[PDB]
């Protein structure tokens, strides 16, 4: 009779747990782009207004 | 500014009916200015350089 076949060795498991970044992938928003942002206006001169 | 008697004739009442001014009458002053400014147009983006 043929000899059965079947996996026998346990394989390396390698313990605790790894990691993945989870990072978003393009970051189009939830990010303004240094402009449109609401509450300051880049366009100005600087602080020399007051002076 | 300097008032008219008219208004300080009609500001108490005592008018007969139809009148208007049968009932006393006050008045409230408002002043409008216009102004110019200078909104600069590049990287785009708006601003006030001067505000």
């Amino acid at each position: 009779k043929r000899r059965p076949h079947a996996q026998n060795h346990a394989g390396y498991k390698i313990k605790y747990c790894k990691q993945v970044p989870l990072i978003p992938l393009h970051g189009g928003d939830y990010i303004l782009n240094h402009w449109e942002t609401r509450g300051v206006d880049r366009m100005r001169i600087p602080g020399i207004q007051h002076a | 500014v300097t008032m008219s008697p008219e208004s300080v004739v009609a500001a108490a009442g005592g008018g007969n009916n139809n009148s208007g001014y049968n009932e006393p009458q006050r008045f409230a002053l408002v002043v409008i200015a216009v102004n110019h400014n200078v909104i600069r147009i590049m990287n785009g983006s708006m601003g006030f350089p001067i505000l």
